[PDB]
């Protein structure tokens, strides 16, 4: 996963030895990353055609 | 510890128990209320005090990663043991 | 004139000796902070606000560095991101790891700003530092391994409260906060504390461990434990009330809220009335239905009528309820309408606002010169306007004089003996303090209404009415500042007066009732003793403390943060109380009690619902809808003129407030009294430790 | 027949509510002083009109419109609800 | 479980259960918190 | 400010789809009945559409008015396909809700509602 | 184009109740600050909320029941006039509360060491 | 390198700007913005009445073949005048490329129906009657497709409640399937996790 | 890794892991948990009343994944089918007698898939 601790989990050791990672392992599971103001459309082929997200 | 309330029904390890006017106890007639026989208050305050000669000790609940965060307790009060919030550990220094 | 100074590049115009901090907030960009308080002093060393101007090689303290002119402030620069890493890492190696222990939780200003203004990794491979726990009292928990010395709690001890208990012992990555000793932090501004303190170290020890910020429900309301009319914000949580926190209001509240408005939400789950209830046959109280227990009492109001009929307000009543009382008893030509507290007739009296208002609102007393108080105790009848008045002490060295006995206020002031003799030689001219006030430009007199409960209160308004007249003589006459003021106690007082209710219950001793309607009236100024024998009592209210148990009927009803309505503070300001929770068990809306009462007796009132109520409200007195709007006519000469004629003697003894200690703050009505938390208050203010 | 109080409401700015001003400043206090147990209520309104309350025995009200009258004008309409005309 | 025994702790169950819906023994659900509002009791002496 | 109509340009012709949907649902709930086997009578059906075509009749719009009959229609031709069932044409009737109180005696007895 | 000198009201197609359009009073502000923190983010856009309604207790497991669709709605408006139009067209009462922005405020911190004034501190 | 930071591709940048100017200045009576999202998106926001034209054009015209609709949906906005924003993803396979049209319209004014350009427009302006209210002028049918035989209300509107105001049961007494109000033995709990410190300055608006 | 029925764990001492800081209630996706606390006798944060909607629940796993005690776990169980509705509403009570009966197994498979995570 992209090692960035605002974006995805540390790791459970890192979590309990570490006070930023511990600060940023609450954050994440109580209220979750902020994503930047935008509209996307993303598709990729899934098997059964085209799958999209906007 | 379990306890029994006045009207035969135990007592959970919240203090939980219908009042003896209470319609809801109907709910337990021919069947069992769910009560956790093991109280981990009892069984933490059988736990003994640890006996350490420093000021500051740590304790992550003991298994490393597989415990919880590790935090520092400072033994300086003497007229109390320090205690571990996340398992409700007691450490204290030597006296006498 | 306004200098220019740039942030990010953009132009704008600030005062001289404005910060860079305050330059950014005006552009709209807030600094990460964690000891700054726009209410309190300067302190400048967390370092978290370090930005950098384009030239200088040097980063400043944003929350203590005055702008100079063409500054350009890079708050999103590679060094002030550097700088805010920096200062946050030192923060979190030092921090302890308890957040899911920790009641600051996801409302922790740490967490947040390492979140947006920190790293993501820890390089701090060594052992952290453990504090000892202090005891400041029952109020707030303290866990100071969590603190980071910011010292917002020692500023706001020391400069809001008075009370210098608070500070910094031992120097180095050793200093700690705290006392030093073994001393509780009491006082009536104590939980500000834990509202000001960024981190889990201060924390509501009443409200420990129940929510977590997420889960609340915010409900904007208004307080009603006093007469300032502070609004406050009230956490819920799946229908129950968890927590009391300060809402921001400038003019009245100021950020702060008292002691006993934040910690006295627990008597709400206490001696509550659920049912109503009837006597039976061996005359003990037992729950019934609303229709029999309706039908009785509108039965006795149809027997009854004339001056046979009284009602007397308590202090926690709204105007919806008191004009549907009003009229109710209106509908059968009765008018023993009277409320728990006393207030001068004579003269004026109640017919012109300007004679029992603080004329001088909250706010306006920081641009006075010169106050003088009269047999009041401000610093526990009205917290947040003695912290006004400690503010204005503090930053316009206003002259604050006292008659009467020597309370422990938070601030010098001068004192002016015990006895009204003293008010009346100012007025006389004998006293120096007359030359003062003649020589303030901005002078106010505030008498307190605790001192009109007196045999003598009309005396007493007399001769400090007296005192604002020789005021008005002497100093120059146009203007627009008010020097007379009242200072009020109780909730519940302003929107009788306005409605038309006559203070005191003097009516009544003169005239017994045959029936006797207990609005919330749990003070005992009128018992069975006077009441005539089988007198028929009906007691509407949320606590059974005293009307309860002397009453024949009883009436479930709303509480404050169970009912939408409202309330006119001791500055006539106009205030509704939003809905929190809904009342327990069968308890109802209190005007819709006394509207169901009149339909079930025949004299239906005319409005049935909210909007009606109020617009009934409108009809009385308009103030009592125009909400935010604290102007009003100025009608003293009339007040001063009418007092004039009939006079009185003043009563030989010492002008003795009803409240000397913190514990007589602690229990002054229904809720604090059924409160948990003011019994352990009251407990540890007597019994020390 | 049997007035139990009087309410007079007026605006504290609007043109409208001059002559009610007038009356409060100048002739209120003798109105009181020849009345000491009648309740009085002065109030002030926003933007509607100025007006004069009479609550009778058994809660009847009677409003009369204070708009653009004098304070000959409103002492004359008050002494008619004393006297009772 | 013969050639590597679970760890052993004080708590765990001697006696394994299987699933008892349907019996006596079955699982019934109710609220685990005590009373929130207590309501005020009148007094028991006569009074007026 | 002139805005596009959806169609009716003025109020009267948005009255006389009104009118054109109503004798469409009236000469339809014989149908309905016979289709769905429904025990109420056509009296019945016919006074539905009348009361479900009267609680709009404050509607002082066009645009209102034509979104209404565009909405009309879908739930006529719902009805015509049979693509509804007997549970929803019953559910126009609310055969199964507790009669509501509306006075204030009532209202007041029962709970804390408006 | 037609031209119609009208009110905008949508209430016969927004499709909710006439009970939940005629007894409902929604509260249009901008929230409080929350006072645990110095934040002021969240105190920049405006918020329309509906009064609280009763929540009982679910006698089963204890749960918090409800019977009022609208107790979670709140919706979030750049403008008090668009919240007041968005109210007004859907035919809610409501309540509008001006938004208090803090007053500026004199900063110094030399004011820390008075020669004569009372605001020298007593400590740092 | 960067391994944690997405690369940009200022190729495609420019040639969607490019191609954003071209669309624009062969259509000025209807194009009202252009837009390039730094992931690289053409976005285009047009008058309302200008659907068919622009559609068509797109669809047509030699240099752009967007002759496949990819997605049709709606996007509700209550503090906006016109709250409810229409948006077409076009996809071109010639040019392997794809494109976004955004109109935008309220409660009473229709929107013209593309299905005489994408024949997918059908069912997607089914859908977005059915959820948002929006009506399409020239639709060959146009019903509810999702939602329950005379339901009421359109529920992907911002001030529809998430339960909605009808819930369904069994009653006995009656023998089929009943709707009455909506009633929950546990009210979803709304959470209020915004932070109060502000997450991207890049963003920032101006106080006004 | 198998995701099965739900359990809340103890630590050697015999001590609830659970602290009541409700982020497994927080992160729940279907809001299958409840969760309410204070302060015990002892002064612990200890929970009064943490029950699962099963039939509410997705098992998704992520109630054990937010947890920093290791307190929330999903055992290996799987068959736990009911013939009632309101036997599959755990409550506290339930869910310690659902970690005390499957400890064993519960701590073999977190040892044995620890360092994954
Ligand atoms: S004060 Fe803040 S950072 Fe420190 S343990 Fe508490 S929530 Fe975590
Ligand atoms: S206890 Fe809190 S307010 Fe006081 S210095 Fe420490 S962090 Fe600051
Ligand atoms: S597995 Fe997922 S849905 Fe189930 S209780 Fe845990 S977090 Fe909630
Ligand atoms: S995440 Fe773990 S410690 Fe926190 S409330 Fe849930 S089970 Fe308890
Ligand atoms: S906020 Fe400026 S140094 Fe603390
Ligand atoms: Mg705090
Ligand atoms: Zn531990």
């Amino acid at each position: 996963k992209v090692d960035d601790a605002k974006v995805s989990p540390p790791k459970r050791a890192e979590m309990k030895t570490s006070m930023e990672s511990l600060i940023h392992h609450f954050k994440l599971y109580t209220e979750g990353y902020q994503v930047p103001p935008g509209a996307t459309y993303t598709a990729i082929e899934a098997p059964k055609g085209e799958f999209g997200v906007y | 510890g379990v306890r029994t309330s006045p009207t035969g029904e135990k007592v959970t390890h919240t203090g939980q128990a219908y009042d003896d006017g209470d319609y809801r106890r109907v709910r337990f007639s021919d069947r069992q209320k769910e009560v956790n026989e093991n109280f981990a208050i009892d069984l933490i305050a059988e736990q003994p005090v640890s006996e350490v000669g420093s000021r500051v000790i740590s304790c992550d609940g003991g298994g490393g990663a597989l415990g919880h965060p590790r935090v520092y307790i400072n033994l300086d009060k003497e007229t109390k043991t320090g205690t571990c919030g996340y398992c409700g550990l007691q450490f204290r220094q030597p006296h006498h | 004139n306004l200098i220019e100074v740039f942030v990010d590049g953009q132009s704008v115009m600030v005062e001289p000796g404005t910060t860079v901090l305050q330059a950014c907030e005006k552009v709209g960009m807030q600094i990460p902070r964690f000891c700054y308080h726009e209410r309190l002093s300067v302190a400048g060393n967390c370092r978290m606000c370090l930005v950098e101007i384009e030239k200088a090689p040097k980063v400043v303290a944003a929350c203590a560095m005055p702008v100079m002119k063409g500054w350009n402030i890079l708050t999103n620069s590679e060094k002030s991101k550097k700088a805010r890493e920096g200062v946050m890492e030192f923060l979190l190696a030092n921090h302890p790891l308890d957040c899911p222990i920790c009641d600051q939780g996801g409302e922790c200003d740490l967490q947040d700003q390492s979140m947006m203004f920190g790293s993501d990794r820890s390089r701090f491979l060594e052992g952290k530092r453990a504090v000892e726990d202090k005891n400041i009292g029952p109020l707030v928990k303290t866990i100071m391994t969590r603190c980071i010395q910011c010292t917002r709690c020692i500023r706001f001890a020391s400069e809001i409260a008075g009370v210098d208990d608070l500070g910094t012992t031992g120097r180095g990555n050793d200093m700690q906060v705290g006392t030093y000793i073994e001393k509780m932090f009491m006082s009536e501004l104590s939980g500000n504390i834990i509202d000001i303190c960024p981190v889990g170290a201060l924390t509501s020890k009443p409200y420990a461990f129940t929510a977590r910020p997420w889960e609340t429900r915010k409900t904007e309301s208004i307080d009603v434990m006093d007469a300032v009319g502070s609004n406050i914000v009230v956490s819920t949580r799946t229908g129950e009330v968890m927590r009391i926190l300060p809402r921001m209001h400038e003019d009245i509240n100021e950020e702060w809220i008292s002691d006993k408005t934040r910690f006295a939400y627990d008597g709400l789950k206490r001696q509550r009335l659920t049912q109503p209830m009837i006597r039976n046959e061996k005359g003990l109280l037992t729950y019934t239905t609303w229709e029999d227990a309706l039908s009785r009492v509108a039965g006795m109001l149809q027997s009854f009528q004339g001056n046979d009929v009284a009602a007397i307000a308590g202090g926690l009543v709204d105007a919806e309820a008191l004009v549907a009382l009003k009229d109710l008893l209106n509908r059968v030509d009765s008018d023993s309408l009277c409320t728990e507290e006393v207030f001068p007739t004579a003269g004026a009296g109640t017919d012109l606002r300007s004679n029992y208002l603080l004329n001088t609102t909250i706010a306006g007393v920081e641009e006075a010169d010169v106050i003088l108080l009269v047999g009041t105790n401000p610093r526990f009848e009205a917290p947040l306007f003695n912290a006004r008045i400690r503010k204005s002490w503090l930053h316009n060295d206003l002259k604050v004089a006292l008659i009467g006995s020597p309370v422990d206020l938070t601030y010098r002031y001068d004192h002016l003996g015990d006895s009204p003799k003293i008010l009346q030689d100012i007025a006389s001219g004998n006293h120096p303090f007359s030359q003062i006030l003649k020589e303030a430009k901005k002078p106010m007199v505030v008498l307190g209404s605790s001192a009109l409960q007196r045999s003598d209160g009309t005396a007493i308004l007399a001769a400090v009415s007296n005192i604002a007249q020789n005021i008005r003589l002497s100093s120059g006459v146009t203007g627009d500042w008010k020097v007379m003021n009242i200072l009020h106690r109780i909730a519940s007082q302003v929107a009788a007066l306005d409605l038309g209710y006559k203070p005191g219950v003097e009516a009544i001793r003169k005239n017994p009732p045959k029936v006797l309607f207990l609005l919330g009236a749990d003070g005992g100024c009128i018992t069975r003793q006077d009441l005539p024998k089988d007198c028929f009592i009906i007691y509407q209210g949320h606590h059974g403390d005293v009307g309860a148990p002397m009453a024949d009927v009883i009436l479930p009803g709303a509480a404050y943060t169970e009912k939408s309505a409202t309330y006119v503070n001791t500055e006539g300001r106009a205030q509704q109380t939003k809905v929190a929770v809904t009342p327990p068990g069968l308890a109802r809306e209190d005007w819709k009690i006394i509207r169901a009462l009149s339909e079930i007796a025949g004299m239906t009132l005319p409005y049935d619902t909210l909007d009606q109520v109020r617009s009934r409200l409108e009809e009385v007195s308009p103030n009592l809808v125009r909400y935010d709007d604290v102007e009003g006519a100025n009608y003293f000469q009339q007040a001063n003129e009418l007092s004039k004629l009939v006079n009185q003697q003043l009563l030989a003894d010492p002008l003795v407030p009803p409240q000397l200690t913190i514990k007589d703050f602690y229990m002054t009505d229904s809720i604090s009294r059924a409160s948990q938390t003011m019994a352990k208050c009251v407990k540890a203010v007597t019994e020390g430790i | 027949l049997g007035l139990r109080e009087i309410r007079i409401h007026l605006c504290q700015r609007s043109p409208g509510s001059q002559g009610v001003r007038d009356f409060i400043e100048k002739r209120y206090v003798e109105l009181k002083k020849a009345n000491p147990d009648l309740p009085i209520l002065i109030r002030e309104c926003s933007d509607v009109q100025p007006k004069l309350w009479a609550r009778y025995a058994f809660g009847q009200e009677k409003n009369v419109s204070l708009n653009n009258f004098s304070a000959d004008q409103v002492t004359r309409t008050l002494e008619n609800v004393l006297s009772g005309k | 479980p013969t050639t590597k025994p679970p760890t052993a702790r004080k708590y765990i169950w001697t006696n394994h259960k299987f699933n008892v819906s349907g019996t006596p023994q079955q699982y019934v659900p109710y609220s685990t918190t005590r009373k929130k509002i207590q309501e005020w009791v009148p007094p028991s002496t006569p009074y007026k | 400010t002139s805005v596009k109509p959806i169609f009716s340009r003025d109020m009267n012709e948005a009255k006389r789809r009104v009118r054109e949907l109503y004798r469409a649902w009236y000469r339809e709930v014989p149908n309905t009945v016979h289709l769905f086997q429904l025990d109420i009578s056509v009296k019945q059906g016919r006074d539905k559409v009348r009361e479900m075509f009267m609680k709009n009749a404050h509607v002082t719009d066009p645009r209102v008015v034509d979104l209404l009959v565009i909405k009309g229609k879908m739930e006529l031709e719902e009805t015509i396909n049979v693509w509804k069932q007997r549970t929803h044409i019953m559910r126009f009737f609310h055969e199964t809700e507790a009669p509501r109180p509306t006075d204030f005696l009532s209202k007041f007895y029962v709970g804390h509602d408006p | 184009l037609i031209a119609v000198d009208e009110k905008l009201d949508i209430t016969t197609l927004t499709g909710v109740p006439e009970e939940h359009i005629k007894t409902r009073k929604v509260r249009i502000f901008v929230p409080a600050r929350n006072n645990m923190q110095s934040g002021v983010n969240n105190t920049k856009k405006w918020k329309m909320e509906f009064d609280t309604r009763e929540r009982w207790e679910n006698p089963l497991m204890g749960w918090s029941s409800t019977a009022d669709p609208l107790s979670n709605l709140v919706l979030t408006f750049s403008t008090k006039e668009d919240a007041v139009a968005f109210a007004e067209k859907n035919g809610w009462s409501f309540d509008v509360e001006e938004r208090k922005v803090p007053k500026p405020k004199s900063k110094s911190y030399g004011a820390n060491f008075s020669w004569n004034k009372r605001t020298r501190v007593s400590t740092k | 390198t960067r391994p944690t930071i997405r690369p940009r591709n200022d190729v495609v940048h420019k040639q969607l700007s490019a191609f954003g100017q071209y669309v624009a200045e062969i259509l000025p009576k209807y194009v009202q913005q252009v837009q390039v999202s730094c992931f690289n998106e053409l976005e285009i926001f047009i008058h309302p009445d200008g659907v068919i034209p622009v559609l068509t054009f797109l669809r047509d015209h030699t240099n752009a073949q967007f002759k496949s609709l990819a997605d049709l949906t709606a996007v509700d906005v209550p503090t906006r005048q016109n709250r409810f924003e229409i948006v077409y993803n076009l996809l071109s396979l010639r040019f392997n490329s794809r494109i976004r049209v955004k109109t935008y319209t309220d409660e009473l004014t229709p929107i013209e129906s593309s299905v005489t350009v994408y024949k997918a427009a059908n069912w997607y302006e089914r859908e977005i009657w059915d959820m948002f209210g929006v009506f399409f002028a020239n639709h060959p049918d146009l019903r509810r497709i999702l939602t329950d035989y005379g339901f009421e209300g359109h529920p992907f509107r911002k001030d529809f409640p998430l339960s909605g105001y009808v819930e369904l049961r069994y009653d006995d007494e009656v023998k089929r399937v009943v709707a009455e109000p909506v009633e929950l033995a546990q009210e979803f709990r709304k959470f209020d996790l915004n932070s109060p410190w502000e997450a991207f300055p890049a963003y920032r608006q101006p106080p006004e | 890794r198998f995701r099965g029925e739900h359990a809340l764990r103890r630590y050697p001492s015999g001590e609830e892991r659970c602290i009541a800081c409700k982020l497994c209630e927080a992160v729940c996706p279907a809001q299958a948990i409840t969760i309410e606390a204070e302060p015990r006798a002892d002064g612990s944060r200890r929970t009064t009343r943490y029950d699962i909607d099963m039939t509410k629940c997705i098992y998704c796993g992520f109630c054990q994944e937010a947890c920093p005690v290791d307190a929330i776990v999903e055992g290996p169980n799987f068959e736990f089918s009911t013939e009632t509705h309101e036997e599959l509403l755990y409550n506290k009570e339930k869910l310690l007698n659902n970690g005390d009966k499957w400890e064993a197994e519960i701590a073999a498979n977190i040892q044995a898939d620890y360092l994954y995570r």
